[PDB]
RNA sequence: AUCAGAGUGGCGCAGCGGAAGCGUGGUGGGCCCAUAACCCACAGGUCCCAGGAUCGAAACCUGGCUCUGAUACCA
RNA sequence: GGAUGCGAUCAUACCAGCACUAAGGCAUCGGAUCCCGUCAGAACUCCGAAGUUAAGCGUGCUUGGGCGAGAGUAGUACAAGGAUGGGUGACCUCUUGGGAAGUCCUCGUGUUGCAUUCCC
RNA sequence: UCAACGAGAACAGAAAUCUCGUGUGGAACAAAAGGGUAAAAGCUCGUUUGAUUCUGAUUUCCAGUACGAAUACGAACCGUG
RNA sequence: UAGCUGGAGCCCAUUACGAGUUCUAUCAGGUAAAGCCAAUGAUUAGAGGCAUUGGGGACGCAACGUCCUCGACCUAUUCUCAAACUUUAAAUAGGUAGGAUGGCGCGGCUGCUUCGGUGAGCCGUGCCAUGGAAUCGGGUGCUCCAAGUGGGCCAUUUUUG
């Protein structure tokens, strides 16, 4: 009758049955959000390669 | 006299503060490099005055400890010609000139940054003009009060004339008109050429010849009358810009003799009375 | 040690007057100390607003000015001449100093050239041996050794064999 | 008015001692913890005997004062007020609560009384006496152990009264004068401290 | 929000260690961080700018961004049935270099010299640590032997 | 049992931090032969008990006490 | 064996009481015209060398406080896992592993970076 | 450099103002409680408006949405030293 | 709505990539214990000294003196404690690393960065890298569409009233 319910019961069991999904390790880890001062320069340097 | 709980809950400050020689609030803000430069230290122009010397050092910080790359003391100016009154405003000027010239010569750009060959009262900015920017150092006064006319800023003008690039403003050079908010070139000229001492040598020699003798003993016996400061500092400037280059304490007595004395004192007290 | 660096000498006379009031009362309490010192005094505001004393908080209730040097000696000798060169063998403080209190006009100076009344006042002198800057400077400040801290027995031994 | 003490026997809740948060606590029944001559030094009473509880409970303040009075009346009538020292070795610092139309809406309760949390083999009472008279004190402790909820032993101590000393070792220190009598307790002298602070005949390696 | 502020439940989490309060040693400001290095986030109570949330304390991650006064740390947070690469910025006061990889790097270079040396000599080698295995047999020279027995129960 | 309200001069009561009063009552004169009454003066209080903040408390918050007033219903 | 300057580690470095120091340096120290500062040249600022190691700085001592380490506390307290283990119950035992802390006792009281400079 | 303590100074006392000594924070930081701070993050003084503009990024709650709050850069313009 | 589940698959694959696991290494904690002979708080009982006078008897003709007194106070102690106390500090669990997504050499770019080829990063090229602890194994690895569920209960241990 107590309308408020909250348990962590069964929660690890549900979590671990599709595994703890680690996202795929990627070559060229993303540069989103890095220092734009550094990113501008890196983009210019890739612009002027030979 | 202090309780055990005090001693046990005490936290000792850094040793360079228990000795009271360093301001760590200033030191962190001086040596904290931007982390995206990754090694480039900020070199500090550290100028210090003792009661009879003027130390000047271009130093940078490293985990093992600060590392000096060029030192200049006012007590080595007797090598260059200035023998007396080596802790005045012009003496710190010449110390700064000497240190700047030595740094520039060591880093092999002195020929390309000569600054003013002749000292000028007007505040100086050097040009980074072409392909090789000037050496850049940060002034590190230390614990002293940064007031107008300070010998730290005399050394600052010395280094600026010597060719270093030092962040600066002309609001604390000697002769700053704190009312009009601008320097006087002539007044700073006078100060960097020891004029503020020369006028007072005349001030004592005019009608107070006893205090004059008892006050300027070394000047008198080295024969520098008041009108012979100008060219003296001219020639020291030239010389500096020409050549910028057993048991007496007791040992700790050891364990053996320590308890050798302890047994003796113990027998003395327990047997006695 | 009989070392010619260990001589007593005044550091400062402090001349305070606790008036606990304000207005023309304390303005004249100030100008009188001006006549004594030759230097402009500073007003000492109140704390704790103790009512039974009739003092509000943060109101100027005293006026003091610090005198040091030959002027201090010249005014201290008159201050002792008030007490006929004799103190109570208890005015001396354990650390370095002693004091006493007088009534103004037995000092030097015609009285009502300012039209200011008699103001009592607590002389308080601090003795020192040369070298307290090692406890008062900004860089490398530390305690002064016992051998060159003046204490009571030296204050008496300074007061009675000499200067009277 | 008070509840039966069986309702507060097990230790079931973390300590709730009187503090900046537990206010309204009543005063405890016991207000004195030493009875007899609490003034004699160590050497008058060498015999020490302990009433030791053997189980975790909450011996209430009333229970543990009833114990002191039940041992003390006996001990004073029989061995006189000249030959025993009583000390209860437990303190009522734990605070009990009570919850007395309304259901358990807001079921936290105002404090009821005070009780002391005992341990497995925690000395609960101790008395010290002279060996000739130790029988009275031992049997008095037995007359007191019917005042406590759990089960207790009555163990003669190997220590000298209320000291931290074995009998042979304490008397040996008394012989060599390496011990100071401070009163109810004792102090060794040791190899620490400055020579000057020691008595001439009291400096040891 | 929703019942807890950032610095909830951190009475003893964020406090300085005993007698280590006050000035911050300069090595924490001199240690330089390069993108890829492993840093352990442990918050400093005093420096209230740039603190991470209380979860990231006591964890390890690779740097991903190095800025003036601020390090971009990158650590894995397990929520639900997946791992989030949380990318946070912390000031240098709050992070230290990780020594998880010091022994790996040392063993890297040690292995490389050994494999070069084996390449020079008879070209077979096994550069691996085996876990503590069975010990070989050996003789023990009979010494004075101390006989020990169960002790009788003293109620004292 | 909860929830309010109020504890201030001898009594009943006013009070908004600098901070204490109102009637009456009491004390001393005056009028009267004398007592009122009337006229003129005088002295008041543990601001319920114990804390804190506050320039500044009796007021502000809280804990403890005593009285009063409410609400305690569908079975 | 020193010292100064900038420092790293921030008590083995501090704290208390004491005894002592060669040259050098630090310091104390003299003065207040100037820049500068305050009620006050005490502080700070400028200028300077008559003297003093008296103080600081440094070294050393104390059956010192503190701190650091070690033994010990102690395989004790606790605690992951097992029992159709004991017990009326509280609790406890055995099995497979982990394993603390005070008091007490012994020892110790800094290591060092760079630039300059002093010794006998 | 604080709170406090110690010795002191006319009226001045337990408490008014001043001086010296000790002072690991026993004070203060608008408020609740915790944390933190001592040549400061406290007290006094000078100068000020970064309590500004443009849009993103991240953390906290989170479904890894929003809001609030915070953090780190970027491009401007400035404050102070 | 996320989760848990099915269906459709697709992508690769025994090279690798992983793991509700252990080992080696290295971080972080403030719970059990423990502590008060350490801070905050609570607290029992004595011992010894001491006040520039907390107060009284007696001497104090007199004080810049004491003999008792309740006792402040100080000193070393001592019995017992703390979820909203803690110096210390477990066990259990927690994070990260254990290579082929590495390293070095050479010459190129940078509008960033430095006093500066000084760094930081990238680009082209050439070399090396015995597979870099144990054990086990194909994988949500990627995606889509969607069902039901969103009233729970019992037990051992920790645990609130
Ligand atoms: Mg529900
Ligand atoms: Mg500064
Ligand atoms: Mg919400
Ligand atoms: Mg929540
Ligand atoms: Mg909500
Ligand atoms: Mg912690
Ligand atoms: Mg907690
Ligand atoms: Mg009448
Ligand atoms: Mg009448
Ligand atoms: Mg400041
Ligand atoms: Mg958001
Ligand atoms: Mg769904
Ligand atoms: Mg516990
Ligand atoms: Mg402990
Ligand atoms: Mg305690
Ligand atoms: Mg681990």
């Amino acid at each position: 009758a107590k309308s408020k319910n909250h348990t962590a019961h069964n929660q690890s069991y549900k979590a671990h049955r599709n595994g703890i999904k680690k996202p795929k390790r990627q070559r060229q880890a993303s540069t989103k959000g890095m220092d734009p001062k550094f990113l501008r320069n890196l983009r210019y340097s890739r612009k002027h390669n030979v | 006299q202090k309780t055990r709980a005090y001693s046990k809950r005490f936290q000792v400050k850094f040793k360079r503060r228990r000795q009271g020689k360093t301001d760590y609030r200033a030191r962190l803000r001086l040596t904290n490099q931007d982390k995206n430069k990754y090694n480039t230290p900020k070199y500090r122009f550290v100028v210090r005055f003792t009661n009879k010397d003027v130390t000047a050092q271009i130093v940078y910080a490293t985990i093992a400890g600060d590392i000096v790359m060029a030192a200049a003391y006012s007590h080595e100016l007797p090598r260059y010609g200035l023998e007396v009154g080596l802790t005045n405003y012009a003496a710190a000027y010449c110390t700064g000139l000497l240190l700047a010239r030595r740094v520039l010569k060591c880093r092999d750009l002195d020929q390309e940054y000569e600054g003013n060959v002749e000292a000028t009262g007007e505040d100086f900015s050097v040009e980074p003009a072409d392909e090789r920017r000037p050496f850049r150092a940060l002034l590190d006064v230390g614990l002293i009060r940064t007031t107008t006319g300070n010998r730290v800023f005399g050394a600052l003008k010395g280094a600026l004339d010597g060719g270093l690039d030092i962040p600066h403003s002309d609001k604390r050079f000697a002769g700053f008109k704190k009312d009009e908010k601008q320097l006087d070139a002539e007044i700073h000229r006078k100060y960097i050429y020891g004029g503020h001492v020369a006028d007072y040598m005349k001030s004592l020699a005019d009608e107070e010849p006893e205090k004059y003798q008892s006050h300027f003993s070394e000047y008198i016996k080295k024969g520098i009358e008041a009108d012979n400061m100008e060219a003296l500092y001219k020639k020291v400037h030239a010389a500096i810009r020409a050549d910028p280059t057993k048991r007496y304490n007791p040992k700790k007595l050891t364990y053996e003799q320590r308890k050798a004395s302890l047994v003796e004192r113990l027998n003395a007290l327990n047997s006695s009375a | 040690q009989l070392n010619p660096m260990r001589e007593i000498k005044v550091q400062k006379l402090v001349l305070n007057i606790s008036v606990g009031e304000s207005g023309d009362r304390l303005t004249r309490a100030a100008k009188v100390l001006e006549q004594l010192s030759g230097q402009s005094p500073v007003f000492s505001k109140a704390r704790y607003t103790v009512r039974s004393f009739g003092i509000r908080r943060n109101e100027k209730i005293a006026c003091y000015v610090t005198i040091r040097g030959e002027k201090a000696m010249q005014l201290l000798e008159s201050g002792l001449k008030v007490k006929e060169y004799e103190l109570l063998r208890r005015n001396f403080s354990d650390t370095g100093c002693f004091g006493f209190g007088i009534q103004e006009h037995i000092d030097l100076g015609m009285k009502y050239d300012p039209s200011t009344g008699i103001y009592g006042m607590d002389f308080f002198v601090v003795l020192e041996r040369a070298g307290y800057r090692v406890s008062r400077r900004r860089r490398c400040k530390a305690r002064v050794g016992i051998h060159q801290r003046v204490t009571k027995e030296d204050a008496m031994k300074w007061f009675q064999v000499k200067y009277e | 008015g008070r509840r039966p003490a069986r309702c507060y026997r097990q230790i079931k809740n973390k300590p709730y001692p009187k503090s900046r948060y537990c206010r309204g606590v009543p005063d405890p029944k016991i207000r004195i913890y030493d009875v007899g001559m609490k003034k004699k030094g160590v050497d008058e009473f060498p015999s020490c005997v302990h009433l030791v509880s053997w189980e975790k409970e909450n011996v209430s303040s009333e229970a543990l004062e009833a114990a002191r009075i039940a041992c003390n009346k006996y001990m004073t009538k029989n061995a006189g007020k000249d030959a025993f020292h009583l000390r209860v070795r437990v303190h009522p610092y734990h605070v009990l609560r009570i919850n007395k139309q309304t259901g358990m809406r807001g079921a936290f309760g105002k404090p009821l009384g005070t009780c002391a949390r005992v341990d497995i083999g925690q000395v609960l009472l101790s008395v010290r006496c002279k060996e000739s008279n130790a029988v009275h004190a031992d049997e008095a402790l037995r007359r007191a152990k019917f005042k406590f909820p759990g089960r207790q032993k009555i163990i003669r101590s190997r220590k000298w009264g209320f000291t931290k000393f074995n009998r042979a070792d304490y008397i040996k220190y008394k012989s060599e004068g390496r011990i100071v009598p401070d009163g109810v307790n004792a102090k060794l002298l040791g190899v620490h401290g400055p020579i000057a602070k020691r008595a001439p005949g009291q400096a040891i390696l | 929000p929703a019942g807890h502020g950032l610095r909830s439940r951190t009475r003893d989490l964020f406090a300085r260690p005993f007698r280590k309060k006050g000035y911050i040693p300069l090595t924490t400001y001199l240690r330089t961080y390069k993108v890829g290095e492993h840093v352990d986030v442990k918050v400093n109570g005093a420096v209230h700018k740039g603190m991470p949330h209380k979860f990231y304390h006591g964890r390890t991650g690779r740097v991903w961004n190095v800025t003036k006064r601020a390090i971009g740390v990158e650590i894995n947070k397990q929520v639900g049935n997946r791992i989030i690469k949380k990318r946070i910025h912390v000031r240098v006061e709050h992070v230290q270099p990780s020594r998880c990889n010091e022994e790996f790097l040392q063993r890297k270079l040690n292995n490389d010299k050994l494999k070069a040396e084996a390449k020079v000599r008879g070209e077979v080698i096994s550069t691996k640590r085996q876990p503590a295995g069975p010990k070989p047999g050996f003789m023990v020279e009979g010494t004075t032997i101390e006989t020990v027995t169960p002790i009788p129960y003293d109620v004292v």
